[PDB]
């Protein structure tokens, strides 16, 4: 934050409830939204009911939500039990202010953004591990050991393409030299779009949001079909809820940090607009993802282990310390372009073999 | 094979484009075929006289046993049936009925004949026994949709089309493929 | 086979069977309340036969609130039976003539038969 | 063929052999030459046993040898090395007092369920079995239930007003031993067969 | 608090539950199959809020007996009915689970109300997915306190509410 | 880890409860525990009438009835000498084909659904309806149909059964073709089921397993090629194989044969002829509808029939199949009177669940689900 100015700490604190009761209206939409589209997939049409667009559905799940037995199992400690649902809640809605939503100023007045600190990747990457120290100690706390070994599976997976999540990010640092977000886009808005010159980190960032419960590990697990998941299964009607609302808003999260890491974070050449650019960016990739979800099997823990260990993460160190050199020789610019594109059309001809 | 990911998420897009195959029961008529194993209805002949003589040749039929038929004899002055026998008490436990189509191939007389309503989830045991008068073809609608037609004064719509009775059910109105 | 309370009289029934039951821990023991029509339990009749597999007991159509006083008496036995760690309850539907001479049959025939026919049931239904 | 051979080995010991005009053949083993005999049965090249079937008797018109009579299935599938097709039965009765049989699990593993259910089915226990449990009936369950003298245990059918149905005294289908409503069955009623 | 205690409030609980039936099918015999072709690209329970399909039965509130109910399962199913959070319901599909059916014998409930509360039968054999439909809009009217019986009685919106479980 | 794996949960398709001995992420060895479906057709069979039993025969494989229909029927036909029409025959093997169809479809959809993706559940699912639909039009039912009879089938077909059926078996082929595309060509399913599941035919034969699975493992014995009952030498038709039998091998053969059975269908379709319906022998046949009016003797077997039945001679028989889950058979012992004495069936899903430990031996413990599946067990089989 050297160019840009601070609100006020009621202004703060007013636009962090704001953020926070529209991450909830937007995760209860969204799920909505994924209803309808998974079903348009499987030719099946959605709920034209109590809409007549859904709209009101969220409304009766919430009402069902309370009301439902919040029930304290026995054989489960008596404190984790309530307390682990907060902790993946907290640690999840946080991370999401940062994302610059538009140029200074564009929020009517004050600023975009809750929280533009210096250190931004750092703190998502902390808050991130924060997530599944909550999935893992849910799973713990429930007093069985079945739902234990689907929290055991999901922590490990997930941290470690959560490692992989960090030689991803840093290829682009280089580049830019800075650890703001801010710094970031407006870098893609001077020499543009920084995937085009780290587009191979760009997909093993990518497809490491797919570890972090997004899909296709899909053995996570989820209770059903599987050794059981943790971190629910004995959980009933808040506290449930708040797991749910946790791992959605982590899979929005990544959907919008997608666009604005690598790709074009809304600073578009045409038009310029604030908001609506990186909410339709948004929308492409949980579209994108959601035809994943529809559309790809299971990887079973351990081919999924052995793709982020084996496969994912040394390449991204490989990127990283191509990048490193390019960037402390400073040769061109043009050289990574160049290379990433190369890039891309090797791991694209490999295909239709 | 790489390319079938792709090709998998092209298919997934053509249908996600093709909306139509669904129907939107209960705002979409059933399509029911005119065969259809559904409610029993109790057939009279055009006199108007019924046509169970209640010789319990339907519940024997039966292979759990679940229709009972107490016969009693015809008053000559004002008769119900067409022969000198005539079912008193004709009663069939819905929730012992498995719905054959035996019963409509035993009886002589097609007094007993499988109809089409499934709309018959009721909230009692006790409710699920189905009787004479809630079973003949003058009668329109189910149990509680009778029952909710009443406390409701909403006359009542049956969740189904056939394209036609068959001659079986004559006398059995039914909405009939399009002609209304 | 032993055979304690009569016919029609619920308390009677009741404090015979509490006399009887004594000590007896029911933990692998088997409880047969034997009635007639499934739906109707406000006018329902109750026979109980108690197979611990070291020996059995019988009582006669007494309970029930088909009796005065039968309602609380079932539920004050289902509670007592619960009580002594049983946690196999069964029902029982039989014909209205086979509840009088199935408790008339040898005790093989009645034992046999009663396993066969009974239905696990929940305990909140006659509590 | 060696379905063929297996009619030439067993007739010269004295061994019944039973036939139906409709395609199926038994031979019926004594229980001493049974382990033995069926151990060469499966030398002789039954790769593939269908069924153990055992059969309760009690009830039945005429009498018969012993109460029980345990069937099995072998079989020698057309497709494999060398497939003959031959397949066939062999009945072994065995008393209401002695439910022993020897197991064919070392034989064919194939028995170890098959042998596990005719013990839940029928009081027939078989011998030599790497584990003989209950299979289908609840643990609690006392008795075996496909053996005639164990009820079907039918409960009543319900309506209205009193109104109950002991299906038992309901039916009018007949058993073999049933004599009917009339004084006497005879003709069509008392077996029947077309002639082609 | 149990959806009550507020004239608006529990008639908006009411609704939200209605329309929020999370049914959890128990699925036994070809009763199940029924309701899994319920879910298809024909006719859907997917639309009154019935989309989510949650196994854990910590975590619905329609429990669907949909099969011949075996005694040897009896506790076992019983037992999920115990495990599952207050405001529970139960549903009797087809014929084998509401009354014994065609198979009255040894082995099977003659009415799966023995071992837990049943809200609305089904008969059928199988139930019609339109009429496993039509059971759960009756059980959604249920719920609404807008189901009488024939002897003109309102039903109780919660069955598994009146019972001393022990 | 001996992990209780408990019925119906976690999502175990067909009530079923598993103990895996289970150390670290491998599978050691499962026990199974069934019996949670056991109702008792054998018992209450020897309490019914043979035509009342062609009521209880569709119940125990709901999926693939018809084969149990056929068994049951040709069984007491040659029991007692029934003589069947020829298009009683054609129609027969239509309705088992299509029923095969529609079992072999919720079984793949099935297996794809409890480990993979949720979407190719429906697809096949909806072919499927279409399927149902047809019944609908001729029996009234969708499944559990009382449509067959001792001497054939219980009446004629409607005119408009068979375009609809002639639209999907045009519609059917590219949609197998698509099935097929999608799978055949495994992206992340080949390194899911190539390897998982082996079948050495040596143990799979020790322990019997029949059902289209001992194929997959390289074993060519079919029922309706070694044993040609309904007329199945009289057409033309290949028999898919695997090479070593695995998920992915069982999969795509039972994907063929999908296409194999839609080729019958269209052969049998094109031979078809009218004709009559059922076996007219009186004492097989209850005397028809319309002279009720005008016969005696038309009544007195009328009321015979549906009341009494026939009595078949003193005997036993049993007749074999091929179901979608293997060699369908039952072994009928009958006592001269209107109910069998005893009926045993052979239920292929009980002898090919032998082989699950053995199968699932070893493999990782997500693939238990998988092998399951793809193993196709019909718990109404087994427990029965
Ligand atoms: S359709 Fe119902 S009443 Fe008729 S014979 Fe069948 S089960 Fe019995
Ligand atoms: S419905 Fe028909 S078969 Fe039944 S008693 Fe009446 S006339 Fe006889
Ligand atoms: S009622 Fe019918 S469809 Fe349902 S489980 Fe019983 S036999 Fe199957």
């Amino acid at each position: 934050t050297w160019s840009y100015p601070v609100d006020p700490y009621w202004m703060v604190a007013l636009k962090a409830l704001l953020v926070v009761v529209g991450l909830l209206t937007a995760f209860a939409f969204m799920t909505l939204i994924e209803r309808r589209l998974l079903a348009r997939f499987q030719v099946r049409m959605g709920p034209n009911r109590v809409g007549p667009f859904g709209l009101l559905q969220p409304l009766a799940d919430a009402i069902k939500s309370i009301f439902k037995e919040d029930i304290v199992v026995a054989q489960a400690d008596r404190f984790l039990f309530v307390l682990a649902p907060l902790i993946s809640v907290v640690f999840a809605l946080l991370a999401f202010g940062l994302i610059p939503f538009g140029p200074p100023g564009s929020f009517f007045g004050y600023q975009p953004w809750v929280i533009n600190l210096d250190l931004g990747i750092l703190y998502l990457f902390a808050v991130s591990e924060l997530a599944v120290y909550g999935i893992f100690l849910s799973g713990w706390a429930s007093g069985s050991k079945y739902s234990l070994l689907g929290s055991l599976r999901s922590s490990a997976s997930l941290i470690s393409y959560e490692l992989g999540l960090g030689l991803a990010l840093l290829a682009p640092v280089l580049l830019v030299g800075s650890l703001n977000l801010n710094d970031i886009v407006n870098w893609q808005k001077e020499h543009g779009w920084l995937f085009l010159y780290a587009f191979p980190a760009f997909l093993v960032y990518l497809i490491a949001s797919m570890a972090e419960a997004a899909r296709t590990p899909f053995d996570l697990p989820e209770a059903e079909q599987e050794l059981v998941g943790g971190y629910h299964t004995e959980y009933s009607s808040i506290k449930w809820a708040l797991f749910q609302m946790a791992e959605y808003i982590h899979f929005i999260t990544a959907s919008a940090l997608i666009p604005t890491l690598f790709l074009g974070g809304w600073t578009m050449p045409v038009l310029e607009v604030p908001y609506l650019w990186m909410f339709l960016k948004i929308a492409f990739f949980l579209f994108f993802f959601i035809w994943i979800r529809a559309t790809w099997f299971r990887l079973r823990y351990d081919q999924l282990l052995r793709f982020g260990w084996g496969f994912l993460f040394p390449l991204a160190l490989l990127w990283f310390l191509v990048t490193a050199l390019v960037v402390a020789l400073d040769l061109p610019r043009t050289y990574l372009l160049y290379l990433s594109a190369l890039s891309f059309l090797v791991l694209l001809g490999a295909v239709l073999y | 094979t790489l390319k079938a990911l792709a090709q998998s998420l092209g298919i997934t897009l053509k249908y996600l484009f093709s909306k139509p195959v669904t129907v939107p029961y209960p705002d979409a008529p059933v399509a029911l075929k005119p065969r259809f194993h559904g409610r029993h209805v109790l057939t009279r002949h055009p006199n108007g006289l019924e046509k169970c003589i209640g010789c319990s040749l339907c519940a024997a039929a039966c292979p759990a046993y679940a229709i009972y038929v107490e016969p009693a004899e015809n008053d000559p002055e004002n008769p119900v049936s067409a022969g000198e026998r005539y079912a008193k008490v004709y009663e069939i436990n819905m929730l012992r009925c498995i719905f054959c189509g035996l019963c409509e191939e035993a009886c002589p007389t097609g007094a007993i004949v499988l109809g089409y309503d499934f709309e018959m989830a009721d909230y009692e045991y006790s409710d699920l026994v189905y009787g004479k008068e809630d079973m003949l073809v003058d009668v329109v609608g189910t149990k509680p949709q009778r029952r909710e037609a009443k406390r409701t004064g909403k006359p009542v719509k049956v969740g189904y089309v056939v394209p036609y009775v068959r001659p079986e059910l004559e006398g059995f109105k039914a909405p009939t493929e399009g002609g209304k | 086979m032993v055979r304690v309370g009569m016919r029609a009289a619920p308390r009677v029934s009741l404090e015979a069977l509490k006399a009887a039951l004594g000590g007896l821990k029911l933990s692998e023991a088997k409880v047969y309340l034997i009635t007639d029509w499934q739906d109707k339990r406000d006018q329902a009749r109750y026979a109980l036969l108690l197979h611990t597999g070291k020996k059995d007991l019988l009582v006669p159509d007494a309970f029930g609130p088909a009796f005065p006083g039968g309602e609380e008496a079932l539920s004050e036995l289902v509670g007592l039976l619960l009580a002594q760690g049983a946690r196999r309850f069964y029902e029982a539907v039989v014909s209205p003539g086979e509840m009088t001479a199935l408790l008339d049959l040898p005790p093989e025939e009645l034992l046999k038969r009663v396993m066969a026919i009974a239905n696990p049931t929940d305990p909140g239904i006659y509590l | 063929m060696r379905l063929e051979r297996v009619l030439e080995e067993a007739r010269a010991k004295g061994y019944p052999i039973e036939d139906n005009g409709l395609g199926n053949l038994w031979v019926v083993l004594p229980r001493e030459r049974f382990k033995e005999e069926m151990a060469h049965y499966k030398a002789m090249g039954f790769n593939f046993l269908a069924d153990i079937v055992g059969l309760d008797y009690l009830t039945y018109p005429d009498p018969r040898p012993e109460r029980f009579a345990v069937v099995y299935e072998l079989v020698s599938l057309p497709g494999w090395k060398d497939g003959d097709g031959s397949r066939f039965f062999v009945r072994v009765y065995v008393p209401e007092e002695d439910p022993r049989l020897p197991t064919v699990t070392d034989l064919w593993g194939s028995a170890n369920f098959l042998e596990r259910e005719v013990y839940d089915l029928f009081g027939i226990v078989f011998e030599g079995h790497p584990d003989l449990r209950k299979i289908l009936t609840p643990e609690d369950l006392e008795g075996h239930p496909l053996r005639k003298d164990y009820p079907l245990g039918e409960t009543p059918t319900l309506f209205r007003e009193g109104r109950y149905i002991i299906p038992a005294e309901f039916r009018a289908a007949l058993t073999g031993k049933d004599p009917g409503l009339t004084f006497y069955k005879g003709g069509s009623r008392k077996g029947y067969r077309s002639l082609w | 608090r149990e959806g009550i205690l507020f004239t608006t409030l529990e008639k908006l609980v009411a609704w939200g539950r209605s329309n929020s039936l999370w049914p959890a099918t128990f699925g036994l015999a070809c009763c199940a199959i029924e309701m899994m072709a319920s879910t298809d690209a024909r006719n859907d329970l997917a639309r009154f809020g019935s989309e989510v399909f949650r196994a854990s039965p910590r975590q619905a509130d329609v429990m669907i007996v949909a099969g011949r109910l075996s005694k040897k399962m009896a506790p076992v199913m019983r037992r999920v009915w115990e495990q599952m959070p207050d405001p529970k319901w139960v549903i009797s599909m087809g014929a084998c689970a509401s009354s014994g059916g065609m198979f009255n014998n040894y082995a099977i409930v003659q009415n799966v109300d023995s071992v837990v509360p049943v809200d609305v039968y089904v008969p059928g054999c199988p139930p019609r997915p339109e009429a496993l439909i039509y059971a759960v809009m009756q059980l959604q009217k249920k719920v609404r306190g807008q189901a009488y019986n024939e002897r003109g009685e309102r039903l109780p919106p919660v069955a598994a509410w009146k019972r001393t479980r022990g | 880890m001996t992990l209780n794996v408990g019925p119906q949960h976690p999502s175990t398709h067909g009530v079923l409860r598993l103990m895996v001995t289970l150390s670290g992420e491998e599978v050691l060895e499962v026990v199974p525990h069934i019996g949670y479906l056991h109702t008792g057709f054998e018992k209450t069979m020897e309490h019914r009438t043979y035509l009342q039993n062609i009521t209880y025969t569709p119940r125990m494989d709901y999926l693939h009835s018809f084969a149990h229909d056929l068994a049951y029927a040709l069984a007491v036909e040659k029991l007692l000498g029934a003589v069947v029409p020829p298009r009683a025959e054609t129609i027969r093997v239509i309705l088992n084909e299509l029923s095969r169809l529609a079992s072999h479809l919720v079984f793949l959809g099935t297996g794809l659904l409890d480990l993979g993706a949720l979407t190719p559940f429906f697809y096949a699912f909806r072919e499927r309806e279409t399927i149902l639909d047809l019944f609908e039009w001729v029996t009234g039912q969708r499944f559990h149909h009382n449509y067959i009879r001792i001497g054939g089938v219980k009446e004629d077909l409607p005119e408009e059964f068979v375009p609809e059926l002639k639209k999907l078996l045009e519609v059917l082929p590219h949609r197998i073709d698509e099935y097929e595309a999608l799978f055949a060509e495994s992206p992340i399913f080949y390194e899911r089921a190539r390897g998982v599941g082996v079948i050495p035919p040596e143990v799979a034969i020790d322990l019997g397993l029949t059902g289209g699975s001992l194929r997959a493992s390289g074993v060519n014995y079919d029922v309706r090629k070694a044993y040609p009952y309904s007329g199945y030498e009289t057409y033309t038709f290949d028999v898919p194989l695997g090479e070593r039998g695995d998920v992915f091998d069982r999969m795509l053969v039972r994907i063929r044969e999908m296409r194999e059975s839609v080729k019958i269908i269209k052969q049998a379709l094109e031979r078809l002829e009218p004709g009559p319906v059922r076996d007219p022998n009186p004492q097989i046949t209850p005397p028809p509808r319309h002279l009720l009016e005008t016969s005696m003797e038309a009544v007195i077997y009328h009321f015979k029939h549906y009341t009494e039945g026939f009595h078949p001679p003193k005997g036993e028989v049993y007749v074999p199949t091929e179901s979608a889950r293997g060699e369908l058979g039952y072994y009928i012992v009958s006592d001269g009177g209107s109910m069998p004495y005893r009926v045993k069936v052979r239920a292929p899903s009980f002898v090919n669940l032998q082989s699950l430990p053995y199968a699932c031996k070893g493999e990782q413990v997500p693939d238990m689900v998988a092998i399951i599946a793809s193993l196709d067990p019909v718990m109404g089989d087994v427990d029965r």
